[PDB]
RNA sequence: UGUAACGGUACAAGCUGUAAACAAAGG
RNA sequence: UGGUUCGAAAAAAAAAUAAAAAAAAAGA
RNA sequence: AGGUAUGCAGUAAAA
RNA sequence: AAAGGAAAGGUUAACCGCUAUUUAAACACAAAAAA
RNA sequence: UCCUAUUUCCUAGUACCAUUAGUGAACUCAUUUGGUCUGAUCCUAAGUACGCAGUGAGCUAAAUAGAUACAAGGAACUUGACAAGCAUUAC
RNA sequence: AGGAGAGCGUCUGUUGUACAUCAACACUAGAUACUGCUAAUACCACUGUGGAGGUAUAGUAUAUAAUCCCUGCCCGGUGCAGUAACAUGUAAA
């Protein structure tokens, strides 16, 4: 529907307006109403070019406004509608943060509607469960090594500023005492990782017995 | 007519009858040179297993077929025959 | 249609199979996209045939298909020396952008002849005026690649770039500042000059793509001034996101080098810049795989029938230590190779020197071997055991780097053809070592 | 549905003695929300809670109030 | 009882006691071997990864050893194949045979 | 139902899968593994993890923990406990087994070659169902009402009431034996 | 309708594991191969070229390596003959079969004539005898091998099951606290010698508790894999290379018969 | 069917060569010379001229009947299923038809263009695949070995695989007494053994033969069911006469080539089912009896309880089925010497 | 009607359309597929 | 020609085309 | 992670859609 | 037993 | 026994096709014509 | 100078469109609580180291649908053992 | 839904969704008839398609059916075959 984009365009018409979202964004995110058309490199440049803003990335969703039937008032039409127009929802990151109060939405009159407060802890649809990728971290690639605190370069770069012992982040309401390693205890408690320390003692292999009747 | 790879000619075979004289080597002439080879190859495929014979006006003694010779019909169905308000574009124009 | 019950089985389990193994091999594609870029806007839009007699060739032809020949993986030896013999019959007659194309497909190829670069530097000097961006960058890179060192020239390219800045790319310019750090060829008025362009450069003109390359250990280390250390380290905190692992290594190394040689930068930058750093300290960076040479081989064996224990080949920190001992973890050895000075010169390159002072001055006792001497000593194993042993028996080197004799490109060759001789030598002589041939048919 | 195009309005023509209330679905929603909130240092349940024009500042009330 | 269990074990991971467990006769409460079923498969998924893993390594590795300086070459036949060709005459020569 | 199409063993198989058969040698291979010369590439032990259960033999001490990384079944080990290997519903006389649908100990037996079955409801103790239906079985192997498991004197007593009804058929039949009729 | 494939595959699969492990069985044990021992020879030929011309140019050995009978063949590679075989065998070998090829080539296109019908007959003889060597009756798999040797079973897998080093040694940054029975095939079909087959630990076995969870009670060839299997002393290099009339295993060294070996 | 090579491809009424030629000479006067070469040397090696009759057949059977460690180890197979014997022993191959010679067949299911159904009782039955048998045995004068016998579930007959001499594979049907190891040739100077292929002109009377051309060079395309055969009767210059499986008497072109033998499985006939399920895997399907049906749907349908046929048997088109000719009265006969009579005057006559 | 435009659901797109749908809203094109599904 | 989809406009059975109700005063 | 795209294989066309706008002098 | 990461043509073989 | 996949792509081979072709990205590295 | 070669090779920021990743017929249909219960499978389970779900109030009449327990008789019922009954009961 | 028996269908199957789950239909097999290949027969655009890329141990049509013993007499009638037309043949026509 929109006139395609030139190769040079000299006279842009195309509006990026700010979108105030019900839902959390993260410090250096921004949510743009922006026309249906654009690519992503089109939305990078336009800001780079028209604002100077150090763009990282671009996230785009496409929002259909959802039908409605105008059932209620008096002498009421039963005839569908929209209210708003179809666009472009671009979610960009940038080098730097964007204030809340810009961004998300806020209310004293609803007080459950206050993404800033609640941020990812909630999930602002019917979704139930909510489903993450694991973290940059918890990869193996450029992932942090569960070993490398010990290691004399983070140590000689971390000074006086850090503590890299992780015996030092844990939480005590929710840790529980050790156990002896002799004795029934669960692998949950204090492990978090996916292998059986040497120090736990042999365990039995039980293999089930599918035909007792023939022995 | 297959003709399979020079680096492996051999097909699976049962077990020779007894009595049966030994095969003798393959002949592989059609690996001295690639030219020939691709030329014997296309000279297989241009093989074929049979030819039909049909219909054909331009032959003297042609001929086609009608219908059976009782002339009876399917028992309790009146065909109707095509026209061009039935059966009109079934599988060509015209 | 049907199948026999024996036939569904065996082709239900096949597929059911095919699906597990569709499963398992896309497990590890994390990095796989399956939309991808590709850089065609410096094809030319002129056709050329790479192998038409070069005496028909005039710059404009051989700069084209030099280019198209170093991008089509064309590596002919005699059709480069063809190239080269031509290229110099025409030296006079190359105008900039020919020449750039020029550099940049014998730099791209790896093609290491000396003797064209000696003998298209001069005109490349005499034309610096009316140079553009594009050719500056282009002889600079290819010059760093293939380790063909002419300060001069160098600075006068740096110098040549500076005075076109309202016209220079950025990435032409954090390329060129690059190779001239890596090159060693801007005294101090000019390393300031550089700084300071780069630094407005990179906060107006660059962004994060574009200023991630900026990113370089031996640059930050030897050319970047204080106010450009603490804006580049400042900033790829936030140009994080979009970097690679090639990007995080050489921050993570700028990083070690400040914290060692430059205490007060590193004190003068802030505690989240700080713990940004000490982070990043604690990651996995995917490195390349990495294996001895035949020279580093070779050494290794001669330590080993010394009788000294030692491992090859391992990563301390964000370092590659090519030996190191066992029973004394602190000594360690340096195999350096004929790519590890510059061509025809016994003088070791910025980064060499400067890995060299990191860990010397973090404790590690440093020994070195030379190609040069090593291959003196042929197929010998008793000449070679008492060579590293006269170097155990003597003090470590010093943290600062120090250039060897003066060479020239004839001794460079001599010795190149030599080790050629000697490599093929060793191995023939391992290899039939193996062999037992001890089995003797009765056939005849 | 919304636009009320489904037929779910048929069952509704005849009477049913009750509903279930799906309170322990509810509740743990609820308190995921009071959570979230807490965390933060709201007390979100007390908010709902106050009478109009009623000012209570930390965790107060009529206990407060008599004990003071 | 399987409520007064798990509000016993609860309790005892609210105050934070070590965990420990009963350690008596567990019954068999199922018939398959899903555990080991399932490592078999894993087992499987990872071999094929590590086959993928490989087969990439030597392709690029086969591409660049193709493209080396010594190695690499452009070549044409030693005799020119118009030499070489089937005289238009030949026999097996196309259209020289009934079809 | 016991097929005829069902593979004849009931272990888990652990197949030996080859590699493809055109791919060198692995990184790993690559590695010098003396004491006084070493040299080990990168994911040495992450490829060579990996290549060793490729036999299908040599499945690690710890199988299958040494392959499963998720998680979620780490959560759930245990250690330092006793387990039963049998399904509690699965009795060891022979001909006992179990309708889950009727909720029924079933024992299923053959006695003068007709196969037959009887039914014990659960509902009255699972335990108990099942205990009366092994007795019911080893009551019956030895009143000898199961064929497989009689004894010469059932045998014996058996042919007694098999020669009565032997004789009756001979009378039944007599005329076409004789040439008459 | 749907195009979703690949992980998103509509086809309802059964999670019953018990089910999916009777899969594994028919996807794996009782699989279906249509190319023979000599088509999978000819896919290896570049890596046993000496093999693949004897298999070529000597009569017969093509039929009776193309039989229906159910057949194990030790294929060496040209590296191992290289290796074992003495300059002079090696010589005499490559000869014979250039002779061999030479005369065949010859039917494509006084006593001196008499005497190539007897050197004739007696290249094919003894590169026959050599050839078949190799082939072995019945189809005998890794795994059968594996088990046959012994290991997989508990008794006997001692020494193979319980691998260890001195990690300090290798591992040092992990361990400050450290830092202070032979089976017999049925013989060749050209011999009667039964062949033996054995197994031994890889030197990567020992590693495996540097990086695997393990739960132990209270030169060298480079050959990949924890368990290495040994026929008639050569090692197997790659195994299991299935045919629809048997299996071909790749060893490091040729099985010359008694016959063909000198004495002295 | 059609759905195979187009229409240009496999229609021609009159074929102009009879020999497909593969000539290895450089010239066409050497391929000549070649060629009378290859024709001597069949000569030379035939000795065998006499008929090869039916009591000859049951010499070489008789003479062919007269005339643990191969497994897979460790391999248990199936609970209950097993192949019914071992690969190294079953008279068929045992394993798959070559891809190369062959395709998956296009199933009608009975059903033309238009969409209906034309054949009836047809049904999907169990895959099947088309293999490229020779009907022609084009090559001529060059020997070749039968290397296997195999299975085919299009055709009443055993196919047999082909390697000429110079390496290429194909299919031929299968003669009574073909085994593996047997050589064949097709040829005008080839010896009379089962199998052979030559001009029904160099036959000699009683022989017994199939695959009969109709047109030389067409392929041949009577007497192909398996363990059917016809006899040479009598021989003219131009015209060899034949008894036909059918008690058919018909001449044929002396130039029309035909191969020696019986057709092989001769014992399907004596196949039985034992249930329907047998015939619904073979690809069939219920037949409902004509007076089963109500008067609307077959001329012998209504009637309260069962009734007999109340006519002469008609077919659910209303023609008489018992008896009544179809053939058209004003078809020439033309080389029909005599065509058979009803199996019940054969028989009593 | 139950399916198409009717009752406001307006012109199809693939976010109502099944898997396989092809429709987009406008953009310029930037590339080529290639014959591997890149 | 006619009609429609989206978009703008009082979120519309009107008007209208990203210049989405208005240029009429230019070397 | 899928669709798209190549194949199956399709004008067997999902109106307002595209690797899909007059199609190389493209000004590197 | 659909297609996996420089991409278009193009022949053979095959767990 | 009722007789069962081969189009495109990857692998290996062969190859006198071509920017309708791998960054003007980077790491590593005793390494290579003619004379 | 005894590894089958001692062979440089990480992730080029990445077009357009889909997705609420869980319990649950969640489809066609409509007396539509979406979600519990009504069946196999899916976690070596003391029901999976406290999970998912739980709908106005009263009130001894009969009749009905069922559940349990029936003395002694035991098919005398009925067109017909239909429906029921047995297949639990010291341990 | 046990023990001992009879009837009808051999059997496993199909079956009228929503009044018929049956003794009705099919069925393994024994017969008869047609059909020499551009076969007959079917579809009824007819130089076309299925039959069949099959070839009388094949295909199509109509009964009777799986296992054992049996299956009597009639060609006057009707149909069909046979011949120029007769004669004559054919009933598991």
């Amino acid at each position: 529907t929109p006139p395609k984009t030139p190769r040079n365009v000299f006279f842009p018409w195309q509006v990026f307006s700010v979108h105030r979202t019900g839902a959390f964004l993260e410090r250096r995110r921004v949510a743009l109403k922006v026309p249906v058309n654009l690519t992503k490199f089109e939305i990078q440049s336009y800001l780079e070019k028209i604002y100077g803003a150090r763009v990282l990335k671009v996230s785009t969703l496409i929002v259909v406004p959802r039908r409605r039937r105008d059932i209620f008032g008096p002498r009421p039409s039963m005839r569908y509608y929209r209210v708003g127009c179809t666009f472009k929802k671009a979610i960009v990151t940038l080098e730097d943060g964007v204030p809340d109060a810009v961004k998300m939405l806020r209310s004293s009159i609803e007080l459950a509607k206050n993404p800033d407060i609640t941020k990812h802890n909630l999930t602002y649809s019917g979704r139930v469960r909510a489903f993450k990728p694991p973290s940059a971290a918890q990869r193996w690639e450029m992932g942090e090594s569960k070993y490398a605190w010990r290691l004399p370069i983070p140590n000689l770069l971390a000074g006086d500023e850090m503590q890299l012992n992780p015996a030092l982040r844990i939480d005590e309401s929710t840790t529980q005492m050790f156990p002896d390693f002799s004795k029934p205890f669960f692998h949950n408690a204090h492990f978090n990782f996916s292998w059986k320390p040497e120090e736990v003692p042999f365990q039995q292999t039980v293999k089930l017995d599918i035909t007792p009747w023939r022995r | 007519y297959y003709l399979p790879s020079g680096h492996q000619p051999h097909a699976e075979r049962q077990v020779f009858h007894e009595g049966a004289g030994e095969s003798p080597p393959l002949n592989l002439w059609w690996r001295e040179n690639r030219e020939l080879e691709e030329a014997f190859r296309r000279r297989l495929g241009e093989a074929k297993c049979f030819e039909r014979a049909f219909a054909d006006s331009s032959e003297p003694l042609g001929y086609t077929k009608g219908r059976c010779r009782g002339g009876g019909g399917k028992s309790g169905r009146s065909v109707r025959r095509r026209s061009k308000t039935h059966k009109y574009r079934e599988n060509r124009a015209f | 249609g049907i199948l026999r019950p024996r036939e569904r089985l065996l082709l239900n389990a096949l597929k059911k199979e095919a699906d597990i193994r569709y499963r398992g091999r896309r497990m590890h594609k994390r990095f796989r996209s399956w939309a991808q870029q590709r850089v065609r806007h410096y094809w030319l839009p002129q056709k050329v045939c790479v192998t038409s007699d070069p005496q028909l060739m005039d710059g404009s032809y051989i700069a084209a298909c030099v280019q198209k020949a170093a991008t089509l993986r064309k590596h002919d030896l005699q059709l480069w020396h063809g190239f080269s013999k031509r290229i110099l019959e025409l030296a006079d007659s190359l105008t900039p952008q020919q020449m750039g194309y020029i550099f940049y497909g014998y730099g791209k190829s790896l093609f290491r002849h000396e003797e064209l670069y000696r003998g298209l530097l001069p005109f490349v000097a005499e034309a610096l005026p009316e140079f553009h961006s594009h050719a500056l960058m282009t002889v600079a890179w290819a010059l760093e690649r293939v380790r063909v060192n002419d300060r001069a020239v160098v600075a006068q390219i740096a110098e040549e770039a500076l005075a076109k800045k309202d016209l220079m790319r950025p990435a032409d310019f954090i390329k060129i500042v690059n190779c001239v750090a890596r090159m060693g060829a801007a005294p101090p008025s000019l390393a300031a000059a550089l700084s300071a362009e780069l630094m407005r450069v990179l906060d107006e003109k660059c962004n994060a793509l574009l200023f991630r390359g900026a990113v370089d250990h031996v640059a930050v280390a030897t050319l970047y001034s204080d106010p450009l250390r603490l804006y580049l380290l400042e900033r790829f905190t936030k140009t994080a996101i979009c970097c690679r692992p090639m990007h995080y290594q050489k921050a993570f190394q700028s990083a070690v080098a400040i914290r060692v040689l430059h205490p007060p930068v590193w004190q003068q930058l802030s505690k989240a810049v700080r713990n940004f750093y000490i982070r990043l300290s604690l990651r996995r960076i995917p490195q390349r795989a990495r294996r001895p040479s035949p020279l580093h081989w070779d050494v290794s064996n001669a330590l080993a029938k010394l009788g000294v224990f030692h491992r090859n080949t391992f990563q301390w920190g964000c370092f590659w230590i090519d030996i190191g001992e066992i029973d004394d973890r602190r000594q360690c050895w340096f195999v350096d190779g004929p790519s590890d000075f510059y061509s025809s010169t016994n003088e070791y390159t910025e980064a060499n020197k400067l890995q060299h002072r990191i860990l010397s001055e973090l404790g590690w006792n440093i020994r070195r071997v030379r190609w040069n001497d090593w291959v003196q000593l042929g197929t010998d194993m008793d000449a070679k055991v008492e060579y590293l042993r006269k170097l155990r028996e003597r003090p470590p080197w010093p943290a600062i780097l120090t250039d060897g004799p003066s060479s020239s490109r004839q001794e460079m060759v001599a010795n190149l053809r030599s080790a050629r001789d000697v490599q093929r030598a060793l191995k023939e002589r391992r290899e039939k070592n193996r062999q037992p041939h001890s089995l003797v048919m009765n056939l005849g | 549905n919304k636009v009320r195009t489904d037929k779910k309005e048929r069952k509704r023509a005849f009477p049913q003695r009750g509903f279930w209330k799906k309170q322990n679905f509810l509740q743990v929603k609820n308190n995921t929300v009071r959570l979230a909130f807490a965390v933060q240092g709201v007390d979100l349940l007390k908010l709902k809670r106050l009478r109009w024009g009623e000012v209570r500042k930390g965790n107060t009330g009529w206990w407060t109030d008599d004990y003071r | 009882i399987v409520r007064i269990r798990k509000r016993y074990m609860g309790q005892r991971i609210e105050a934070g006691l070590p965990p420990y467990v009963w350690g008596g006769p567990w019954p068999q409460w199922g018939r398959k071997r899903s555990l080991f079923i399932r490592g078999e498969m894993y087992r499987r998924m990872l071999i094929y990864s590590f086959d993928e893993r490989r087969r990439r390594a030597e392709k690029l590795r086969k591409r660049r050893q193709a493209v080396k300086w010594g190695v690499f070459k452009l070549r044409q036949p030693s005799v020119p194949p118009a030499l070489t060709a089937l005289p238009t005459y030949h026999p097996l020569y196309p259209g020289n045979l009934p079809k | 139902s016991a097929n005829p199409y069902k593979p004849k063993s009931r272990e888990v198989f652990h197949p030996y899968v080859p590699a493809p058969e055109h791919l060198p040698p692995p990184a790993y291979t690559t590695a010098v593994l003396k004491p006084m010369q070493q040299f080990i590439p990168k994911d040495f032990y992450r490829d060579m993890r990996v290549d060793s259960l490729r036999d299908g033999v040599s499945l690690g001490s710890d199988f299958p923990w040494n392959v499963t990384h998720k998680y979620r079944f780490w959560r759930r080990r245990k250690y330092n406990v006793q387990l039963d290997d049998r399904f509690i519903r699965l009795s060891p006389v022979t001909g006992v087994d179990y309708y889950p649908r009727l909720n029924v100990f079933a024992v299923q037996w053959r006695e003068d070659g007709q196969h037959r079955i009887r039914w014990f409801r659960a509902a009255y103790g699972l335990t108990r169902a099942m205990r009366a239906a092994e007795n019911f079985r080893k009551t019956l192997e030895a009143t000898g009402r199961v064929d497989n498991w009689r004894t010469a004197r059932h045998l014996r007593q058996q042919m007694l009431e098999r020669r009565q009804q032997l004789k009756l058929r001979k009378k039944r039949f007599a005329k076409i034996s004789s040439g008459q009729f | 309708w749907t195009r979703a494939s690949g992980m998103r595959n509509p086809v309802k699969w059964t999670r019953d594991w018990e089910v999916l492990n009777r899969k594994v069985y028919f996807a794996f044990d009782e699989r279906e191969i249509r190319r023979s021992m000599l088509d999978a020879v000819s896919a290896h030929r570049k890596t046993a070229s000496l093999f693949h011309r004897m298999i070529n140019a000597v009569p017969g050995v093509a039929h009776a390596m193309s039989l229906p009978g159910p057949h194990t063949f030790f294929l060496p590679s040209d590296k191992a003959c290289r290796d074992h075989l003495s300059p002079d065998s090696l010589h005499a070998l490559t000869e014979r079969v250039a002779f061999l090829e030479e005369q065949q080539r010859q039917r494509v296109g006084g006593g001196t004539a008499a005497a190539i019908a007897d050197r004739v007959a007696k290249t094919t003889e003894q590169l026959r005898t050599f050839v078949l060597a190799h082939l072995i009756p019945g189809e005998w798999r890794m795994k059968t091998l594996l088990l046959a040797c012994g290991a997989g079973d508990p008794r006997r897998n001692g020494s193979l099951r319980y691998q260890d080093t001195d990690r300090e040694l290798f591992a040092p940054v992990m361990y400050a606290s450290r830092l202070g029975s032979v089976f017999l095939l049925p013989p060749p079909q050209s011999t009667d010698e039964p062949l033996p087959v054995w197994v031994q630990a890889s030197r990567y076995a020992a590693f495996l508790p540097i990086t695997t969870s393990t739960n132990f009670p209270r030169r060298r060839s480079t050959v990949g894999g924890a368990l290495h299997l040994w026929v008639g002393g050569a090692l197997v290099t790659k195994g299991d290379l299935r045919a629809h009339n048997g299996v071909v295993h790749m060893i490091d060294k040729p099985l010359i018969p008694v016959q063909l070996l000198a004495s002295p | 069917s059609s759905s195979y090579l187009p229409r240009a491809a496999t229609h021609r009424n009159r074929v102009a060569f009879q020999l497909f030629a593969t000539p290895r000479e450089p010239t066409a006067s050497k391929a000549a010379a070649a060629a009378r070469a290859a024709a001597e040397a069949v000569a030379r090696s035939s000795t065998v001229s006499a008929p090869f009759t039916v009591q000859k057949q049951q010499r070489l059977l008789a003479l062919l009947a007269a005339s643990d460690l191969f497994r897979v180890h460790g391999l248990p197979g199936f609970s209950g299923f097993r192949p019914s014997s071992p690969p190294h022993l079953s008279k068929l191959f045992r394993g798959r038809v070559s891809r190369h010679l062959s395709c998956r067949r296009v199933n009608h299911l009975g059903r033309n263009n238009s969409g209906r159904i034309t054949v009836r009782f047809r049904g999907a039955g169990h895959f099947r695949r088309l293999r490229f048998v020779d009907y022609k045995r084009g090559r001529k004068d060059i020997f070749g070995t039968v290397l296997r016998l195999e299975y085919d579930p299009n055709r009443s007959a055993h196919l047999a695989l082909l390697q000429y001499d110079d390496g290429v594979l194909s299919y031929i049907l299968a003669t009574e007494v073909t085994r593996p190891g047997d050589r064949v040739v097709a040829s005008k100077h080839a010896s009379i053994a089962p199998g052979n292929c030559l001009p029904l002109g160099n036959i000699p009377v009683s022989t017994i033969v199939h695959n009969v051309e109709l047109r030389p060079g067409a392929g041949g395309q009577i007497v192909r069911a398996g363990g059917c055969y016809a006899t040479v009767v009598a021989k003219d210059r131009h015209f060899v006469t034949l008894k036909l499986s059918s008690t058919e008497v018909r001449r044929f072109p002396a130039d029309c080539w035909a191969t020696v033998g019986q057709v092989s499985n001769a014992a399907h006939a004596e196949r039985i089912r034992g249930k329907a399920g047998v015939s619904y895997w073979m690809g069939e399907r219920p037949r409902t009896r004509g007076k089963a049906m109500n008067p609307v749907d077959h001329p012998h349908g209504g009637g309260t309880g069962k009734k007999g046929l109340k006519r002469p048997p008609v077919s659910k088109w209303g023609i008489l089925c018992k008896g009544y000719k179809t053939r058209a009265k004003k078809k020439p006969l033309g080389l029909i010497v005599r065509r058979k009579k009803a199996n019940k005057l054969i028989k009593k006559f | 009607a139950k399916v198409g435009p009717s009752k406001g659901r307006g012109p199809l797109l693939a976010k109502f359309a099944p898997v396989g749908f092809k429709k987009g809203f406008g953009a310029i094109g930037l590339g080529r597929h290639t014959k591997k599904g890149f």
